[PDB]
RNA sequence: CGCCGUUCCGAAGGGACGGGCGAUGGCCUCCGUUGCCCUCAGCCGAUCGAAAGGGAGUCGGGUUCAGAUCCCCGAAUCCG
RNA sequence: CGCGACCUCAGAUCAGACGUGGCGACCCGCUGAAUUUAAGCAUAUUAGUCAGCGGAGGAAAAGAAACUAACCAGGAUUCCCUCAGUAACGGCGAGUGAACAGGGAAGAGCCCAGCGCCGAAUCCCCGCCCCGCGGCGGGGCGCGGGAAAUGUGGCGUACGGA
């Protein structure tokens, strides 16, 4: 085996993987940011009457962690309806506004009427 | 070639005891046992080991 | 044996003793200046400083720049009266043995520093081997005869100077030529005798 | 500015939410001294340090 | 229904967390009434239910912490939670074996020369 | 010229809030706190100020660690155990 | 405590095609996976640094008490 | 060319550990002034002090004489009274300044290397058995793996010891 440049690099040995013999923690902690948890409640002023009643939305103050893919999963589960899109906004206030538009089918107003916000 | 530190200082130690004037006491040791009565000492003290464990 | 290469190691300006220790510091002075070294380089002053060829017995050699301690001080500008104009020919209160020490309890701090001692120099460089121990393993954590060094105590006996290097220098000892350090130290010296004791009674 | 970062916004939003008087019925209480609030906050006078 | 933490110790895991899935949901009718203007029977009841998902949670992770620490009751590893952790210096000691460890010098002093126990005559 | 004509010209800030101690005295272009000096690993503190120490000391927060240990103390801090029950 | 230093006293690449061996999941056909060698590999220095530099890709009309190239309608467009 | 040792040296998210930062009244190691005094000031003084850096503990440090003495001798360290404002230092100015002995509080000693003797008589680690199990140990097995002859354990250390 000649040396053909003049540079020796360094050998690449081998590496093994983690074999441990005792989990560091004893259980997984469980997942704070349930469904539940990600949607505090609804808004009931007239800015988001208007998104019901019009655009067939809804308005939610979720959590500030949420991502449009958790809130659209959790909506999707919390109430079982197919959604068009999800348009967040964090408020002055703090909380993470969240307008959810539903799909062309399903009506925001009669789902809303369901949920209690009406 | 660019040889490591290492290397390079084993080799070039080998050759400071090539250049430097060695006294006769470290001297002594290079003229050591020939390879055919190597065997045979070899031989004989191999029927005097120790115990394993 | 131990005590061939003992009264070996003390002909320092023979030849055989010349030759050993100049490509030794030749070999030092191309390493870095704190590596690991795989085996105690003097295993006899080793065993007479404390090193037991045991697993947890460690032994880092480090080389450290001899001269002074010139001033960290502006181009010159010392401000003060001429009485502290001096910033070459000063010399530092801790031996360059306890500056290796404490470089290497510094750079590795899990290890337990016990002695050290001098394997080779030049006019630039000191080289000394720290004899570090490692206070979590079990050959020291059961055997009863140097459990001693694994209690919280001995923490960084050489930045609190308690190594053979560090004692040596703070001007302890009993006699009429140690009296600046009756007492714990020289600062429990010198509070005791810069302490008024005012009684209740006077 | 209007080039918030998250971490300023969610600070405003706190000091917003500490700008409010105390609660109508907190000095009925018994061991009670606070007449009215005097940690609040004018937008002119003083300016949120920041 | 006043639940207490006594009678959650003999159910199972799933029949605990379909109570949490039923009392999250409460929750969230709860937050849902608070907002769209409620009684304050109802109002009231927020702090019953999130102490009654907190009792639950809490039973549940005690539940899974006995079970994991019987799991590893005998071996010698075990996850550091399960560790008994005490301060840091009182976790770094040395054993009670350890401590209570003896040199076959001190074995062969303290056999050879006992402390005697003495009086003298006054 | 020097006073009320060049006190306009300030609009670009020097500091900002440190995240290791919350002050705002985080040297944007040092990128060094004043107040902790946060990218070193130990936080800066002279003798020479005894009221900002006072300022920053281990009582002045939670001790959310600390007031329990001080109570786990006074039984020498027992572990896996609990009262006999009813 | 730390400071100097940014290619300088360094074994500084954990990557790729093909081949051989080995395992795996299924139309186990034929691709994909990862284990081991063989072959090949330059670089130039971790990382940070611009809401005015570089930087693919959205326009019309309607609508609010306060938001619109962001919401509604209608027409497009880039990247994977 | 290959093979196998040993030495020296790298690579791992390798199995299992350890450190880091805070507090800081007290304590240990270094660094270290100038106000002020001298009726000025420069050596001295302030002062090994303020500030600075590092390291700990509930105490730390010191500690069983390479000691004090000059006696009819004392006998580890630390502390108090006294020695003593003494001996001594010092533009012998300003000022600075111990120790021995003695009376008390407390009271405790020891251990290595080396020199020799012993079949390395020693230690760590993993797998399995039974127990103990919330300060990770006790006993048994493993032609299980290592460390170590470049020196592990027992006797033994200046009071002598074998
Ligand atoms: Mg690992
Ligand atoms: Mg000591
Ligand atoms: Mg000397
Ligand atoms: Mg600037
Ligand atoms: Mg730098
Ligand atoms: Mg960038
Ligand atoms: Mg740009
Ligand atoms: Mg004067
Ligand atoms: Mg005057
Ligand atoms: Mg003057
Ligand atoms: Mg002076
Ligand atoms: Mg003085
Ligand atoms: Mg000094
Ligand atoms: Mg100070
Ligand atoms: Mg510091
Ligand atoms: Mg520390
Ligand atoms: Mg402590
Ligand atoms: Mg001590
Ligand atoms: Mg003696
Ligand atoms: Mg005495
Ligand atoms: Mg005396
Ligand atoms: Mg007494
Ligand atoms: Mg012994
Ligand atoms: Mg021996
Ligand atoms: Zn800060």
């Amino acid at each position: 085996k000649i040396r053909t440049s003049p540079t020796f690099r360094r050998p690449k040995t081998l590496r093994l993987r983690r074999q441990p013999k005792y989990p560091r923690k004893s259980a997984p902690r469980r997942n704070k940011l349930d469904h539940y948890a990600i949607i505090k409640f609804p808004l009931t002023t007239e800015s988001a009457m208007k998104k019901i009643e019009d655009n067939n939305t809804l308005v939610f103050i979720v959590d500030v962690k949420a991502n449009k893919h958790q809130i659209k999963q959790a909506v999707k589960k919390l109430y079982d309806i197919d959604v068009a899109k999800v348009n967040t906004l964090i408020r002055p206030d703090g909380e993470k506004k969240a307008y959810v538009r539903l799909a062309p089918d399903y009506d925001a107003l009669d789902v809303a009427n369901k949920i209690g916000i009406i | 070639v660019k040889w490591p530190r290492y290397i390079r200082l084993q080799r070039q130690r080998a050759i400071l005891y090539k250049r430097l004037k060695v006294p006769p006491a470290i001297n002594q040791f290079t003229q050591v046992l020939d390879r055919q009565t190597a065997t045979q000492l070899l031989k004989l003290a191999h029927k005097y080991r120790p115990e394993t464990k | 044996g131990y005590k061939y290469i003992q009264e070996l190691w003390r002909k320092k300006q023979s030849d055989v003793m010349r030759f050993l220790l100049r490509v030794r510091c030749w070999q030092y002075r191309q390493l870095s200046a704190l590596h690991r070294a795989p085996r105690p380089t003097r295993p006899d002053k080793a065993r007479r400083l404390g090193y037991k060829a045991k697993q947890g017995y460690v032994i880092y050699r480090i080389r450290v720049r001899r001269g002074g301690r010139k001033r960290p001080v502006p181009k010159g500008a010392t401000y003060g009266k001429p009485v502290h104009h001096g910033v070459n020919q000063l010399k530092f209160a801790r031996s360059l043995q306890s500056v290796a020490e404490e470089r290497a309890g510094r750079h590795c701090g899990a290890l337990r520093v016990l002695n050290s001692y001098w394997v080779g120099e030049d006019s630039t460089y000191k080289f000394f081997e720290v004899i570090l121990i490692d206070p979590f393993h079990k050959a020291i954590r059961r055997n009863p005869d140097t459990q001693w060094i694994t209690k919280p105590v001995h923490k960084h006996r050489e930045m609190r100077g308690l190594t053979s290097a560090g004692r040596k220098s703070r001007g302890l000892g009993k006699g009429h030529k140690f009296h600046h350090t009756i007492g714990g130290s020289r600062r429990a010296a010198w509070r005791r005798r810069n302490t008024l004791q005012l009684h209740r009674y006077r | 500015s209007s080039h918030k970062t998250f971490r300023i916004k969610r600070f405003l939003a706190k000091k917003q939410k500490q700008n409010r008087p105390i609660p109508q019925w907190i000095w009925m209480k018994t061991g009670n001294k606070i007449r009215y609030n005097s940690k609040r906050r004018h937008w002119r006078r003083t300016k949120l340090g920041l | 229904a006043k639940i207490k933490a006594r009678d959650l110790r003999g159910k199972k895991k799933e029949e605990l967390l379909k109570q949490l899935d039923d009392l999250k949901v409460e929750l969230s009718q709860l937050r849902v009434a608070k907002v769209t203007g409620g009684a304050a029977s109802k109002l009231s009841k927020i702090r019953v239910v999130r102490k009654s998902i907190a009792r639950v949670l809490t039973v549940i992770n005690q539940t899974q912490k006995e079970n994991l620490r019987k799991f590893y009751k005998g071996k010698k590893y075990k996850p550091l939670d399960l560790r008994p952790k005490k301060t840091r210096a009182m976790r770094r000691r040395l054993n009670k074996h350890e401590e209570s460890l003896k040199t076959k010098k001190q074995q062969r002093k303290e056999r050879l020369y006992p402390l005697r126990k003495y009086a003298v005559k006054a | 010229t020097k006073g009320t004509s060049s006190f306009g010209k300030r609009r670009n800030k020097t500091h900002t809030l440190c995240r290791r101690c919350g002050s705002k005295a985080y040297h944007l272009q040092k990128s060094t706190c004043g107040k902790c000096g946060y990218p070193a690993k130990r936080k800066r503190k002279y003798n020479w100020s005894a009221k900002a120490k006072r300022r920053n000391t281990t009582g002045t927060g939670r001790m959310r660690h600390l007031k329990i240990v001080y109570r786990r103390f006074r039984h020498g801090f027992r572990e896996g155990t609990t009262p006999k029950p009813k």
